[PDB]
RNA sequence: UGGGAGCGAAGAUAAUCUAAUAUGUAGCUCCGUUCAUGGAAAUCAAAAGAGCUUUCACUGAUUGUAUUUAUGAAACGUGAAAAAAAAAAAA
RNA sequence: CGGCGAGAAGGGAAGUGUGUUUCAAAGAA
RNA sequence: AGGCGCGCAA
């Protein structure tokens, strides 16, 4: 059982990506 | 200014054939390209990417990632022509992704309410021919097309039905709706449109072989003799299959030198392979077909493509899902199944040679519809079973696969004797 | 709504305090209006906070608007404001920063953030944007559009249903 | 809340009625006096204590008995040589 | 007091809170260049044309309008008396 | 890019791209009804200004679908209903100096405000103006001024 | 309305609730914070309507008594405890207004896709491709699928 | 207080749904494992069950003197850990302990 | 001085008894009460907002602490009282 | 027919997912 | 401001 679960890890991420650089 | 040199584009693609006058033109063009960023529009970056689709070296690389790059950012404003032309191009030239068709397939998707005659013609094409289904927007461009019927030329109704028949979406009713307005201008219709309603119609298996045998005689008409030299080889191909598959052979010595020079051309292709095995067994096994020997290097070049499809069966995925279910069957009827194993001189999926039973799935990449295979497969003592993709893909629940596979079996099981009547 | 409540600001700051509107009062009716004030109302949801010409004063905001120079909207002007019943008028913003001290360290400013809000106040009630925020021309990854993680619970449910 | 320098951080914010109601014994560890908010003391006042000073804790045992003891800070008695005042100042506390 | 014993909306589900990655189930299974070229200059040479009057830009062929226009715009223009 | 912007358009961005239209003589039947069943969704949402623009710029590029005018007029009647009296003051003056409009528009807003001003009785009735004298004067411009509202007024003065 | 006449006085807000499934005679639009099934299907079987708009505690203070506020404040956005609330009581079928998260209408845009494609993968095996029948009556994508969404997240229900 | 030395004997279900089912048996069949067949609810029929291996105490006086002293807080902190992941804590839907503490610093309602 | 500071009990309730209550009470020492206490947010709150500090009523004997006895002018908030911020760079 | 913007401390607090909110541990009657 | 009550029939 994984937490968070790695593909809304991986959303999140891509989602930061441009907004921060 | 920014238009000189897309008419030079066009100028230099007047030279798409010989493509060595041109070579250092290109050459200052991609140079232009690259230094003229943020200067065009979108249909312009289109016309670029066209213009440099049909060549090859270091600045049609140097365009191809220019274009790459522009793309993702211009494709909002585009129409569907142009999604269409870009997709056709970036296809062309290699440097297209997984992400970026899908973005341009989801576009086409949202904009179907602008599609056009021609949009729908190529739109479907390519679907056909990168074997993309996604019923959702097969579905809404079949309506267009079955609601907009005679909005379409012959030659376009051509296109789209044979596009929709590799897609293994039209029923035989559909294939009739579409080929009672057909049926008017075949005489029109030139070579490669009769070649590709043939096509259709085989994969159909229409329940009328005189359409077919009608169709093979327009084509034999238009293409000439060998002799003449008009014959394309995907055009002998679909002769040669048809012919075999409806077993014309009594009607059909003509065939007889097309395929001898079949044979004798040399082989390239990538996925008349299962064709060509069906023509090669139908020709050893069946005696009254016409009688053309194999060469070797043929055969064993078929040989090494049925290894590359066992290859591309153990990369995908869908072989395990159907490998866990039938592990599953089991417990009911003890099969068992194994994978690319041989019943006869064939290649099979899925085998379990203690009962004599094979399965195989229905991929859209096949051009033939396995009738052949299967035939020969009878004849040999194998009892054999293909599961429809779409009829596969409509099961959600492992319980609705099962009760599928089930009524799948159990007909073989009692000619088998592992069932009671 | 979905843009209206996501717009960025884009004019200059000058332009937009060009625009001030002196407050105007009207009452209520007798018995209770029909429908909702609607000035920056768009499918039942405000919008933008929006002066309130109905108000009802009780004793002590009419005390406020009676006695506090801040709220005589006769002598109002944006960039010189009163904070709450001062009688002082500070320089707006340059009395909102902070600024170096005679060792060139940082100071707090000369109005604090609490005062600062009054003087946002003031300027709602004038039908004027705080421009002088720090980020005011910038988009904000609002809070309420962060993508939520349910109950931990769910997840492991699921995770032993399968 | 504010004075996060200075005890009481939980106190502050709770209201008139628990201020007025603490209970001393509560508290089982000496607070510093300066944070506390302590007066000091004579001694601490006739000598050099800085932060030190008289304090008090609570003893708390498994039965809870509690019980408070007053306690002394640790002093030292020392000589300084000052050359301000010119002069040793002996036994400077 | 009295309330029916069943309530048809519980266990409503709001959203996908899954495990795994939303996959789209299509994942699972993933001569004629000069007509190309002359219904590309075709188009390109409209798009250059200059207009008459401003309302005059989609005076275009019906082969060329969309198939959805070609079915309901003579029922919007029908409809929409002038 | 308009047809496809138009359902996320504020009143007054409907109102002034209709107005642009009607000013430069750019009438196209097509996008016209494309644009009007935008409107049309978008009509509980519109301001009686903003629609009387509406449909006055309509009229002038040449619409005459006298369901969509029929949809115009109930709205205009609900918000005519729906205004309080002081912005229904307000409205009236921006009406009469729009560039487009429309005269029984017009006529609507006048009944109305004059209807309001003879129903009050009090001075809690005349606390509803804004500046009650001002409004005298208006209505003394337009020839609006009647007994029942100065016997409210002197009532509201004492 | 409902504060001012006395019909009930709002603390946190009104919501209505039916006795018996006894029928409701007139046609009135409503806005309140809740409602039983029973209420909006009665009120709903003879053309009424039942709006449901999210506020916040300070929302409502200032949507009852408006006339206790200088500036009246912008509404805010829900959680995920009342965007669920608001989501089943459309379902339920009440309008609702609020401010819709980024979030949900990204993976609500994901999940129509995706179900719509279930939906065309199921008629093309049976055999229903193309859509027969006059384009004036056929339903449209985005009326598919909101059923298909209200489907979807009715999977655990009743009905 | 019972002198009975029949062992107890949880059933767990095969099914891995976490349900089980609770009886005694003689001590002379220790090492004898029971299963049945009985109804599951997680899965709405009959399955199997296993008898499974089954491999100081925190009360009132000591928890009070960790609160009021916290010399051996560790002990109840632990328990505060176990429930964090596995899950407590999740601010919704959640009537009994929605979060850790309110603003204030309380650790309320009090659910047990 | 049932106001504020320091130290700080037992008789009484718990039907004995412990905690807790009594109570931070009594005694003792020190402030000396609106010209006072305190105080102009590194505050409180929710993703909307309030705006130093102080007094009254409600929220409410609610949520709490104590877990045999009881204690609890809780926090946010609502309606009122009073209203203030800061003459002041030198001359 | 409004354009890239007017010096806002790099620190404190808020769930530990801080993208967001708020404040400046520094001043008078 | 707040408090209690507000049919289970039609």
């Amino acid at each position: 059982f994984p937490w968070p679960p790695e593909h809304h890890t991986a959303r999140r991420k891509r989602r930061q990506a441009p907004g921060l650089g | 200014d920014a238009r000189c040199l897309v008419d030079l584009c066009w100028a230099v693609w007047g030279f798409r054939g010989a493509p060595d006058v041109v070579e250092p033109l290109l050459n200052r063009m991609a140079s232009v390209v690259v230094r003229r960023e943020n200067a065009f529009t979108p249909k312009q970056l289109g016309t670029i990417a066209f213009t440099f689709s049909w060549f090859r070296g270091a600045p049609t690389d140097t365009v191809a990632d220019f274009v790459l790059a522009e793309c993702v950012k211009l494709l909002p404003e585009m129409e569907p022509f142009h999604v269409t032309l870009l997709f056709g191009s970036l296809r062309r030239m290699r440097c297209l992704n997984r992400d970026v068709a899908n973005l341009m397939i989801e576009k086409l998707t949202d904009d179907i309410d602008r599609f056009t005659s021609d949009d729908v013609v190529g739109v479907l094409r390519a679907l056909a021919a990168n074997s993309i289904t996604r019923g959702f927007l097969l579905r809404r461009v079949a309506t267009l097309v079955f609601d907009n019927l005679d909005s379409f030329k012959p030659k376009q109704l051509a296109s789209v039905l044979n596009s929709l028949t590799l897609l293994r979406f039209l029923t035989v009713e559909n294939g009739e709706e579409l080929f009672s307005c057909l049926s008017g201008s075949l005489s029109e219709l030139p070579a490669a449109s009769i070649a590709e309603i043939l096509e259709a119609l085989t994969i159909l298996n229409f329940p009328r072989p005189e359409v077919v045998r009608t169709c093979l005689d327009l084509l034999a008409e238009k293409n000439g003799l060998i002799s003449q030299g008009s014959w394309v080889r995907d055009h002998m191909i679909i002769a040669a299959h048809a012919v075999i598959q409806f077993q014309l052979y009594d009607k059909n010595p003509v065939v007889k030198p097309l395929l001898e020079e079949l044979f004798r051309s040399r082989v390239n292709s990538s996925r008349t392979q299962h064709r060509v095995e069906e023509v090669i067994h139908a020709l050893d096994l069946e005696k009254a077909s016409p009688r053309v020997d194999v060469p070797p290097y043929w055969r064993a070049m078929i040989d090494q493509a049925n290894r590359e499809e066992q290859a591309r069966l153990e990369h995908s995925g869908l072989q395990n899902e159907l490998t866990l279910v039938l592990d599953s069957l089991r417990g009911k009827f003890q099969l068992q199944i194994q994978k690319n194993q041989q019943a006869g001189p064939y290649s099979v999926q899925f085998l379990d040679d203690e009962t004599k039973i094979c399965i195989e799935i229905d991929y859209p990449c096949c051009r033939t519809p396995h009738i052949i295979k299967a035939r020969h497969l009878k004849q040999l003592g194998y009892h054999y079973l293909l599961v429809d993709c779409w009829q596969w893909r409509r099961l959600r629940s492992e319980a609705e696969q099962t009760v599928f596979l089930k009524q799948l079996l159990s007909g073989p099981l009692l000619e088998v004797g592992r069932l009671e009547g | 709504l979905q843009r209206a409540v996501r717009e960025i600001p884009w004019k200059s700051r000058q332009d937009i305090l060009r625009e001030r509107e002196r407050p105007v009062y009207a009452a209520e009716c007798r018995g209770t209006p029909r429908r909702e004030y609607s000035k920056n109302v768009i499918d039942g949801v405000r919008v933008k906070p929006t002066f309130n010409p109905f108000v009802k004063l009780n004793k002590a905001k009419r005390y406020v608007l009676d006695n506090w120079p801040s709220r005589n909207w006769d002598d109002w002007s944006p960039y010189r404001c009163y904070v709450r019943g001062s009688r002082r008028r500070y320089n707006i913003p340059q009395d909102l920063l902070p600024y170096k001290d005679e060792l060139g360290e940082w100071h707090p400013p000369r109005l604090s953030a609490r005062y600062q809000a009054d003087v946002k106040k003031q300027y709602l009630m004038n039908n004027l944007p705080w421009v002088w925020q720090k980020d005011f021309y910038e988009g904000k990854m609002h809070f309420g559009d962060r993508e939520p993680l349910g109950p931990k619970v769910w997840y492991r449910k699921a995770f032993r249903e399968e | 809340p504010k004075n996060l320098n200075l005890w009481g951080k939980y106190l502050r914010l709770v209201g008139r009625g628990a201020r007025r109601g603490f209970k001393k014994w509560q508290v089982i560890p000496p607070i510093p006096v300066k944070a506390y908010g302590r007066e000091p003391s004579a001694a601490s006042q006739t000598g050099l204590y800085h932060d030190e000073d008289f304090n008090y804790h609570t003893k708390r045992t498994f039965s809870m008995r509690r019980t408070r003891r007053k306690i002394k800070p640790n002093v030292f008695r020392r000589t300084f040589t000052s050359s301000l005042l010119n002069v040793t100042i002996p036994n400077v506390r | 007091i009295k309330v029916p014993r069943v309530d048809p909306f519980k266990g409503f589900r709001l959203a996908r809170f899954s495990l795994h990655e939303p996959t789209m189930p299509w994942e699972k299974f993933e001569d004629e260049a000069q007509a190309l070229g002359e219904e590309t200059q075709r188009l390109e040479r409209l798009d250059h044309e200059e207009l008459s009057d401003a309302a005059a830009y989609d005076d275009m062929s019906l082969t060329d309008m969309p198939l959805t226009e070609r079915m309901h715009r003579p029922k919007r223009l029908e409809n929409f008396k002038m | 890019r308009v047809l496809k912007l138009a359902p996320s358009f504020y009143s007054h961005e409907f109102a002034d791209f209709l107005c642009c239209l009607a000013r430069l003589k750019i009438a196209n039947p097509s996008f016209l009804s494309a644009f009007s069943q935008t409107l049309v969704s978008r009509l509980p949402e519109i301001a009686f200004p903003d629609a009387c623009r509406c449909v006055g710029a309509l009229r002038s590029l040449g619409v005459a679908q006298q369901s969509l005018f029929d949809l115009f007029d109930e709205r205009q009647k609900k918000e005519l209903e729906l205004l309080p009296t002081q912005l229904l003051l307000e409205d009236f003056q921006k009406v009469l100096s729009l560039e487009f409009s429309w005269q029984a528009y017009e006529n609507m807003i006048q009944e109305e405000f004059i209807k309001r001003t003879e129903a009050m009785v009090d001075d809690k009735d005349v606390d509803e103006l804004a500046d009650p004298f001002a409004c005298l004067n208006f209505m003394k411009t337009r020839n609006l001024v009647s007994d029942k509202f100065l016997l409210a007024l002197s009532k509201w003065c004492r | 309305h409902l504060n001012d006449s006395r019909c009930v006085k709002v603390k946190n807000g009104v919501s209505l609730f039916n006795v018996n499934d006894y029928p409701f005679p007139y046609k009135i639009s409503i806005e309140v914070a809740g409602a039983d099934q029973s209420s909006i299907d009665a009120i709903r079987r003879v053309g009424g309507e039942v709006i449901i708009v999210y506020r916040n505690r300070l929302n409502l203070r200032a949507h009852i008594k408006p006339y206790k506020f200088e500036v009246l404040p912008k509404t805010a956005r829900p959680n995920l405890e009342m965007v669920h609330y608001l989501e089943k009581m459309r379902a339920r079928g009440c309008v609702v207004k609020y401010v819709k998260p980024q979030w949900l209408i990204d993976e609500e845009k994901s999940l129509k896709t995706e179900l719509a494609e279930f939906e065309a993968e199921a008629l093309i095996a049976k055999g229903e491709a193309i859509e027969r029948g006059d384009p004036d009556l056929r339903e449209s994508v985005d009326d598919l699928q909101q059923r298909l969404l209200k489907r979807f997240r009715l999977r655990e229900t009743r009905a | 207080r019972s002198r009975s030395k029949r062992l107890f004997v949880q059933l767990k279900s095969a099914a891995m749904t976490n349900f089980c089912y609770v009886t005694r048996k003689s001590p002379e069949k220790k090492n004898f494992r029971i299963a049945l067949r009985k109804y599951d609810p997680g899965v709405n029929k009959h399955v199997m069950f296993y008898e499974a291996r089954l491999p100081k105490q925190i009360t009132l006086s000591l928890q009070r003197y960790i609160r009021w002293t916290g010399k051996q807080v560790k002990l109840l902190l632990d328990k505060v850990e176990k429930a964090w992941e596995y899950g407590r804590f999740q601010k919704y839907f959640d009537n009994q302990a929605p979060l850790l503490t309110d603003r204030r610093g309380r650790a309320v309602p009090r659910y047990k």
